[PDB]
């Protein structure tokens, strides 16, 4: 959002900066019953089991 | 009906498993629309068994 | 025979509906060629 300042402009940038993130045990691929599989909007991850 | 088409030109397409793919499931996704989609595998194996 | 194959290096595939999207109706491009497409349907029937 603009803002004017004498002789001059002050912006308000608003952003998103991730917060908190947890350790995932990611894969580059997968494959079942010998077909590899691959994703397709976000990476693997891994809940431990 | 909906439609698939490129951010520059015009190409209006039948949405199709053919250039989509799911990363989520209806309870996470916002105002899903229950909008079916053509898959070519179903009428066929009935017709011909 | 017909082959889909990647920008830059040369790596042939079989065309497939799967790497490959439909459209209109065939009668307003110039340049088409008239080719078959593997329905994996239909090895399931036989
Ligand atoms: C799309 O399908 C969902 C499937 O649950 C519908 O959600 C239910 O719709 C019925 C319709 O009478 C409601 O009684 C339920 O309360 C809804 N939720 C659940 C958990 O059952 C949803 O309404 C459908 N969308 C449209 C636009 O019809
Ligand atoms: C491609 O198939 C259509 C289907 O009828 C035919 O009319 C056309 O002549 C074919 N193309 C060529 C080059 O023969």
């Amino acid at each position: 959002f603009p803002q004017s300042a004498p002789h001059g402009v002050v912006f308000l940038h608003v952003t998103y900066v991730p917060a908190q993130e947890k350790n995932f045990t990611t894969a580059p691929a997968i494959c079942h019953d010998g077909k590899a599989h691959f994703p397709r909007e976000g990476v693997f991850v891994s809940n431990g089991t | 009906h909906w439609f698939v088409t490129q951010r520059n030109f015009y190409e209006p397409q039948i949405i199709t498993t053919d250039n989509t793919f799911v990363s989520g499931n209806c309870d996470v996704v916002i105002g899903i629309v229950n909008n079916t989609v053509y898959d070519p595998l179903q009428p066929e194996l009935d017709s011909f068994k």
